[PDB]
């Protein structure tokens, strides 16, 4: 019972970490997309300058 | 607590990231103004001068 | 043994998930700053042009 | 390692405070740069007329 109780806590921690990783990874992907768009647009302005 | 403390690091990063947003724009403003404070100045002495 | 192996295997998953969060957050913190800095530069780069 | 994560937040605090000084100095120059840029923009226009 103490093992299953502590073992089940590992699943909760993994599940609690999965929601964080899915949220952090999803937010990181959005930042990379904006950085690529801003970097591409910045290169156009720099080239025109 | 490590995960909770890490949340404060990412949250505190917003301040440094936010400050960099205004610092980058503020620092870039000097380059744009310097490029115009000197180019137009030299031309002002030729056109207005 | 199953609970011990499960709790031990699950513990390794937490370490892998925790390590991914540190790596994901480390890249997100740098990507978020680069995205915000690039976005701020884009707003200022447009003024430069 | 939890202290390391907290140290990273504390370390970022020192860098965040340092970034404020750079933004403060850049903000002062950015505000003055706008006045100089606007003056040259209007001065160059008067030279044409």
């Amino acid at each position: 019972q103490h093992l299953q109780a502590e073992k089940k806590k590992m699943q909760q921690n993994i599940q609690e970490l999965e929601e964080q990783l899915e949220e952090e990874e999803s937010a990181r992907q959005k930042l990379q997309l904006e950085k690529v768009t801003t970097e591409a647009k910045l290169k156009k302005l720099e080239e025109e300058q | 607590q490590a995960k909770e403390n890490e949340k404060k690091l990412k949250s505190m990063e917003a301040e440094m990231i936010q400050l960099q947003e205004e610092l980058a724009a503020a620092e870039r403003a000097k380059r744009q103004a310097q490029q115009e404070r000197d180019e137009l100045a030299d031309e002002i002495a030729n056109s207005s001068g």
